[PDB]
RNA sequence: GCGGGGAAAGGAAACAUCUUAGUACCCGCAGGAAGGGAAGCCAACAGGGACCCCCUGAGUAGGGGCGACCGAAAGGGGGAUA
RNA sequence: CACGGGCCGGGGAGUUCACGGCCGUGGCGAGCCUAAGGGGUUCAACCCCGGAGGCGUAGGGAAACCGACAGCCCGCAGCGGG
RNA sequence: CGUGGGGUAGGGGGGCGCGGCCGUGGGGCAGAAGCCGGGCCGUGAGGUCCGGUGGACCCGCGGCCGACGAAGAUCCCGGCGG
């Protein structure tokens, strides 16, 4: 932790306190406004630096709907890497069961919903997921393991 | 009083030099108005200061050109190192050669006769014995 | 922006001083370049994780790291490595495949010319 | 120890599978039947009892059973009856005046929807922010600062 | 396992004082030495002034009491602008028989202040849990250290040894009376009296306040729990601060955010602490 | 009944708002060790009639019969702590009870033998 | 604290929808607290289980010259439990 | 010959919270932190518990839906050779 | 080492002073703070000492926090001039 010194110990005996001469310390007018305002006007070249040319879309406009978040899953993937690392911590502490000669490990117990294919599966592992991505079905069958649905 | 070696003993004039033309740095106006006439420096910024702007004929702003020579500055203008103390114990540590002893302000007649006694016994200048201390010690 | 003021940090402090001397006492351009990552900011600070010393190490080699070694990633190489910091995850998997975890003062004091070190970060 | 009874927590659709156990409300009959009780004698033993609940956990039965046992054998101590202990009805003044007469329950929409969604519900509960500054109503328009700051440094 | 701690800078950089020995020496109630126990691993963390001194701010901090002025003060008065063309300032003046009178602007007398404390304010500066915990470490392992401790200010000359472990016996003693010849024979006494002697009148506003005396501290008795006798009979000492070893925290252990605190560890007390603030 | 706040704005109010019951507690002295054994007790509150020794002041050694209490001022007047006016009138100086000690004590009163054997108890 | 009546200034860099705000204020009516409270509930085929208040969900869904800006609920953790 | 001050003393102006961006340090690190709240205390401090939730670990698409590297070259530091 | 040395707005880096707090070390009825005048130190903000006045508190050093620095606002309040 370093500790510094604030502006206003500099600024005494600056009459201005930073905001010049000229242009000086003044109310809503010196921002072009009170809050978000003035971006289709004043403030459009600061629309047409980040926003969509043309449109201004971010800043201003309707794009799609929203498909209601209530009747929506949302996915808690583990990557194939990922798991088989996870799998290597669980069998030292001794939480895996390997019920069939294989580790057995079940997603919705280890708090995810779905299991993508990125990285490496380096042991034959029985996984029990709703969903699996088409790598991760082969990724983990490439490896002596397999992949069951399970239906929610 | 303090024997210098001769670079510093060069050094040590130079700073008196020195200090002999060094301005005294005041404010605009200084001497007119009695609500300023005791401040120190103030290096305003303001539109029309003629002292920041160095104007021939105007007083003289403050600038490290001024600065005296670093191996003698802060020196007590005998030479010798001052060195406050408060009670006897503090002229442990110190050397008669190099320091001379000044006396906390405060420090009561009763203490003061204890630390002038012992700094003058062990050799050191003492640069405030005190009107009181100076006359106890005569009598004695 | 409040400039860069160096790490607060003594034990830091110290270990960048260390380094400069190093460098000084047997010509190693290594322990300056060290040392100047080490001294960098904290924001942009090196971290490297266990998983990438498999891409960039080979078995045997020597590997400094000017910052704290993270254990992410698996490895599955050899390799000695010395770091300003270790995490326990990261000092359990380098040492599990036959690695070793050194600090960089005891790096210097076994390699003082720093030959065949790698800078990783 | 008295038990706390152990319910599921439901599982919405957003979940996608993942179930999680939570301390319920009470003991269901079922469960309370499996050991011989009904929902007084539950109650007199200062169990907490709910007989809106339908499920049965066989968790839940066996740890009625092992506490009960205690209790019977005189190693365990009930606690007080899960009923009222007091009896504290005060006399209304001006009842139809602070609308709490049907008619006044009806216009205040307590008839129709709950208390929370009801429109002096939500004028209170908002002037209550407001005079805290607490959650939301530290900043005013924090929604739409966010969205041009998420904008401009997301670009 | 610990070689990131005790970090070996040889040969560039010379050794400071070594490390606490493996062991620590363990005196009885009568100031003779009697055996020796291990050291826990929490005297082997390096001494942090640093994370010391943002710890000992965070602990202190959480106990100050929010301020602030009456939210009308100076704003009540029935006060209005008079324009101009009146040849005065157009300061906001009374409105009644007192008229021309400055009110509300902070520059009149009378007027509200610009910028007052608020009760709002945050003055507690949080630290993590992880963080405040090797602090502690960091603190408890500048107890064994006899520059850290005498730089701090302590009176160590008479101190057989560093850290201070007394035997679990101590622990029964009830009256200040016995646990005053306990400190002597451990050579702990002189350094009480250095708080004794060393309380002073603060200069300022703090005597009006309940502050008027400030007491400088002497030894911190880490016992094994809480309820022993001994904590009532140290703790009427000038300077004496006794907890029980779970009770350890920043403001014990480092005074003015500087480590290195005169410590009299009990041996019960030093066993405890191997499984604590880890 | 005195306040047990330590704030000394609280301490100060009640010592000086305190009723006159409660004043009464300020005029405790401490007794004489020759009264000390006879009584039983070590402080009284000093009463008119009895005997005390001033121990602090310019009347510092000087025994006399207390002829005066005030309660308001909590002070007493003692015979021998006395000076003259610039009108040759005879005036006592008002000495604080807690620099006196009691050396003969006036028992005539019923009342105040029971306060003697509440605190020799 | 409960019921009712009910603005404008200001903001939107003008301004009317809008906001400010069901606010200021007014009228009525209670208590030491008030109001709420015991499923014509919520959910989604798996299950919760009266109510109020605190933390979160969340500035999310949604409303809006789709502008300024406004803004839940279920669920989860607690206080307490009838 | 632009405006302000007769003089002196005292008073007299970038503050706080929420949210966002960035910097300087500090802790921990594929994880990080607890909130409300609970237990203890030498009682607003302090010790311990509390992981709900938030951010990160994966993105693309309005949505249904689908879901990811160590292969080659140039080359600073550095290291090795002459 | 520099064919280095002007600078408004503005940006960046370091220091002085004021009130309190956490530590540490001291001074004071043989005279604290304050006040009038003076010497010395520092480029400077300022520090320090002496003589007088005064009558009980105050200071050095490290850290931390602010109701923290005035020459001016037809500034505010009081006092007092030509
Ligand atoms: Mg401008
Ligand atoms: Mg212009
Ligand atoms: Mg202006
Ligand atoms: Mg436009
Ligand atoms: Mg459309
Ligand atoms: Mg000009
Ligand atoms: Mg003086
Ligand atoms: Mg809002
Ligand atoms: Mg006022
Ligand atoms: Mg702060
Ligand atoms: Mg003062
Ligand atoms: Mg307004
Ligand atoms: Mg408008
Ligand atoms: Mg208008
Ligand atoms: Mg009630
Ligand atoms: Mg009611
Ligand atoms: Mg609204
Ligand atoms: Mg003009
Ligand atoms: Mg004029
Ligand atoms: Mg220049
Ligand atoms: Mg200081
Ligand atoms: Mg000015
Ligand atoms: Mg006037
Ligand atoms: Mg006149």
């Amino acid at each position: 932790v370093r500790r510094f010194k604030r502006a206003t110990k500099y600024r005494r005996g600056s009459r201005t306190h930073g905001w010049g001469r000229v242009g000086q310390h003044r109310k809503s007018g010196g921002s072009g406004g009170k809050g978000m305002v003035g971006f289709h006007k004043h403030k459009w070249s600061l629309v047409m630096k980040y926003g969509e040319s043309g449109t201004g879309w971010p800043f201003y406009g309707k794009h799609g709907f929203k498909q209601p978040e209530t009747i929506s899953v949302e996915w808690r993937p583990i990557n194939v890497g990922r798991l088989a690392e996870l799998v290597k911590e669980l069998r030292e502490r001794g939480e895996v069961r390997e019920e069939e000669g294989r580790l057995v490990v079940d997603l919705l117990k280890l708090g995810y919903n779905k299991l993508l294919g990125g990285g490496h599966m380096d042991v034959p592992l029985v996984v029990y997921t709703p969903v699996a991505s088409k790598a991760a079905v082969e990724k983990i069958a490439k490896a002596g393991g397999e992949v069951r649905i399970v239906s929610l | 009083r303090r024997e210098l070696p001769q670079p510093l003993k060069r050094l040590l004039r130079l700073r008196l030099q020195m200090k002999r033309r060094k301005p005294e740095f005041v404010r605009i106006d200084q001497w007119r108005y009695k609500r300023i006439e005791d401040s120190g420096w103030r290096n305003q910024r303001t539109l029309d200061n003629k002292i920041r702007r160095k104007w021939k004929g105007w007083p003289k702003p403050v600038e490290v050109g001024y600065r005296k020579p670093a191996a003698v500055r802060g020196l007590h203008p005998s030479g010798f190192v001052e060195v406050l103390v408060h009670r006897p114990e503090d002229l442990a540590g110190l050397d008669p050669k190099v320091h001379a002893v000044r006396i906390g302000r405060t420090v009561g007649l009763r203490k003061r006769l204890e630390i002038v006694k012992k700094a003058r016994e062990l050799g050191f200048y003492v640069l405030n014995p005190g009107k009181e201390v100076v006359e106890l010690l005569k009598k004695e | 922006p409040p400039n860069p003021t160096g790490p607060t940090n003594r034990q830091l402090r110290m270990l960048i001083r260390f380094l400069r001397k190093a460098a000084t006492a047997n010509s190693a351009n290594i322990w300056r370049a060290i040392a100047e990552l080490v001294e960098r900011p904290r924001r942009s600070r090196v971290v490297v994780n266990v998983g990438k010393l498999n891409r960039v190490a080979n078995d045997g080699d020597v590997v400094v790291i000017p910052g704290k070694l993270l254990g992410g990633g698996e490895l599955k190489k050899r390799v000695v490595v010395a770091a300003v910091s270790v995490t326990p995850k990261a000092w359990k998997k380098v040492v599990e495949a036959g690695g070793e975890v050194l600090t960089i003062p005891e790096l210097v004091r076994r390699n003082p010319k720093g030959s065949g070190v790698k800078i990783v970060i | 120890m008295i038990p706390k009874p152990v319910v599921q927590v439901p599982r919405s659709i957003k979940s996608g599978g993942v179930t999680k156990w939570k301390e319920g409300r009470g003991f269901s009959l079922g469960e309370l039947k499996e050991v011989g009780l009904n929902a007084e004698q539950a109650r007199l033993l200062g169990l907490p009892v709910d007989t809106r609940r339908d499920s049965v956990w066989p968790q839940n039965v066996e740890a009625l059973r092992k506490w009960l046992i205690e209790v019977l054998e005189g190693k365990a101590t009930p606690p007080e009856p899960t009923l009222p202990k007091v009896v504290k009805v005060k006399r209304k003044r001006g009842r139809a005046f602070r609308g709490l007469t049907s008619a006044g329950r009806r216009s205040r929409g307590l008839i129709s929807t709950r208390f929370r969604e009801t429109h002096n519900y939500k004028f209170k509960k908002k002037a209550k922010e407001r005079r805290l500054k607490k959650r939301h109503e530290a900043t005013k328009g924090l929604g739409n600062v966010l969205r041009i700051s998420r904008i401009i440094n997301e670009s | 396992l610990l070689k990131f701690k005790l970090l070996d800078l040889s040969p560039y950089i010379k050794p400071a004082e070594e490390r606490p020995p493996e062991a620590l020496k363990v005196y009885d109630v009568n100031g003779q030495y009697m055996a020796d126990i291990e050291t826990p691993i929490h005297f082997y963390e390096p001494v942090r002034p640093d994370l010391i001194r943002r710890a000992y701010l965070s602990a202190l901090s959480a106990r100050f009491q929010p301020k602030g002025v009456y939210e009308g003060a100076g704003k009540e008065h029935s006060c209005e602008s008079f324009g101009v063309g009146l040849g005065i300032a157009r300061i906001p003046r009374y409105k009644g028989h007192l008229w021309p009178r400055g009110c509300f602007a902070p520059n009149t007398r009378g007027g509200r202040r610009a910028h007052p404390p608020r009760p709002e304010k945050k003055l507690h500066e949080e630290i993590n849990w992880k963080e405040k915990n090797l602090a502690i470490r960091s603190a408890i392992a500048a107890t064994a250290y006899k520059s850290w401790v005498a730089a701090r200010g302590h009176m160590v000359e008479k101190v057989p040894s560093l850290p201070l472990v007394v035997s679990g016996d101590a622990e029964k003693i009830a009256k200040a009376k016995e646990a005053k010849k306990l400190f002597e024979v451990l050579g702990l006494w002189p350094d009480v009296e250095r708080a004794a002697e060393g309380v002073k009148i603060r200069a300022g506003k703090g005597k009006m306040r309940g502050r008027r005396y400030k007491e400088p501290k002497s030894v911190l008795v880490v016992v094994s729990e809480l309820d022993v006798p001994l904590i009532g009979a140290v703790r009427n000492f000038p300077g004496v601060d006794v907890v029980p070893v779970s009770h350890l925290n920043m403001l014990v252990l480092a005074p003015g955010g500087v480590p290195g605190r005169l410590t009299l560890w009990t041996a019960t007390a030093v066993e405890r602490l191997k499984g604590l603030f880890l | 009944p005195f306040t047990a706040s330590a704030q000394p704005r609280k301490q100060r109010l009640s010592l000086y708002a305190a009723p006159l019951h409660l004043r009464r507690k300020l005029l405790n002295a401490k007794l004489s060790p020759e009264l000390q054994k006879k009584l039983g007790v070590k402080r009284l509150p000093v009463r008119r009639g009895d005997t005390v020794l001033i121990m602090r002041g310019d009347f510092k050694g000087v025994t006399g019969k207390v002829v005066k209490v005030d309660l308001k001022r909590v002070r007493i007047f003692v015979e021998g702590a006395t000076r003259t006016n610039s009108r040759g009138q005879t005036v006592y100086y008002p000495i604080h009870p807690s620099k006196v000690m009691i050396v003969d004590v006036d028992l005539s009163d019923k009342a105040r033998q029971k306060l003697i054997e509440r605190r020799k108890r």
